């Protein structure tokens, strides 16, 4: 659904899908080749 | 305690060049498939290192820190179990210890008075300072074990340290593979960050002997310092967003 955001340390607004790819649990978010946020782990636990 | 080893013999600094090994992650923010432009305090390429082995021949100076320095080291009986940061490394000063005593990575910035060439003697007894007091930070880290077995012949694992300097805070950068120096491309991954701000000038290693103080010897080891410098590189990410290839804007 297409809904607002508000994590731990990101905000925006988009869909949330099941993501893919991989991923670091060391960092917060990913960045596409757009240079456009694609991916937000879990504040709580981690999950992009 | 105030008395070093008289049986020590230090070797000549000869120089040495890396490949295109040096290269760490500037920030905490992940990327695919990028060709990322940054400038951050990182090595040249074909830069000149200073070579140091450890095999009575010893090869431990008081080595200067102005921005950032790189520890390179290869080991095969774990000699360089520690380093001791700071301005003056005495106790009218503050002094960053960052010692594996074989539990843990005890990170400590007291006044720790040291000695003329600081060394550790399994470890029997740790013991290089004479006074402690006034201390500012502590830190426990992740646990870890070490050996002090003799041994002697070919390495077969690679420990690359970042020690920076930027508005106080020290990063840590590390990176652990399996392999007198090792070529290639590498990448090395963030640890822990250290918030706290003091002023370093010099620093040393704390080389690990084993066997009253005269009968004390050593395996074989090797570690590479260098000195950095603010370089623009160019960082190419995979589709796992891994470090793959850098390029020196100020080389070729």
């Amino acid at each position: 659904k297409c809904v607002n955001f508000n994590f731990n340390g990101l905000k925006g607004t988009g869909v949330l899908t099941e993501s893919n790819k991989k991923f670091l649990p060391f960092q917060q978010f990913g960045r596409d080749i757009a240079d456009t946020t694609d991916a937000v782990r879990d504040p709580q636990t981690l999950e992009i | 305690q105030c008395v070093n080893l008289t049986t020590r013999t230090q070797l000549p600094p000869a120089y040495t060049n890396s490949f295109t090994r040096g290269v760490y992650y500037p920030d905490k923010v992940f990327r695919s498939s990028v060709l990322h432009s940054t400038q951050d305090l990182f090595l040249p390429f074909f830069s000149n290192v200073t070579w140091f082995h450890v095999i009575k021949r010893f090869d431990n100076p008081v080595l200067p820190f102005n921005d950032g320095v790189y520890f390179a080291s290869i080991e095969k009986s774990n000699i360089i179990r520690g380093w001791i940061f700071g301005t003056t490394l005495d106790s009218k000063t503050q002094s960053l210890l960052i010692v594996n005593n074989a539990t843990n990575v005890v990170i400590k910035v007291c006044e720790f008075q040291f000695c003329n060439d600081p060394f550790l003697d399994m470890e029997s007894e740790f013991r290089v300072y004479s006074s402690a007091n006034n201390c500012t930070f502590e830190y426990v880290s992740q646990p870890f074990l070490m050996d002090l077995e003799g041994k002697q012949g070919n390495f077969k694992n690679l420990r690359e340290f970042v020690f920076k300097n930027i508005d106080g805070y020290f990063k840590i950068y590390s990176k652990h593979t399996p392999i007198d120096l090792p070529q290639g491309f590498s990448a090395l991954e963030p640890l822990v960050d250290l918030p706290i701000g003091i002023n370093i000038t010099r620093f040393q290693t704390l080389l690990a002997l084993h066997r009253s103080s005269s009968g004390w010897t050593a395996g074989a080891a090797a570690y590479y310092v260098g000195y950095l410098q603010p370089r623009t590189f160019l960082l190419k990410y995979n589709e796992n967003g891994t470090i793959t290839d850098a390029v020196d804007c100020a080389l070729d």
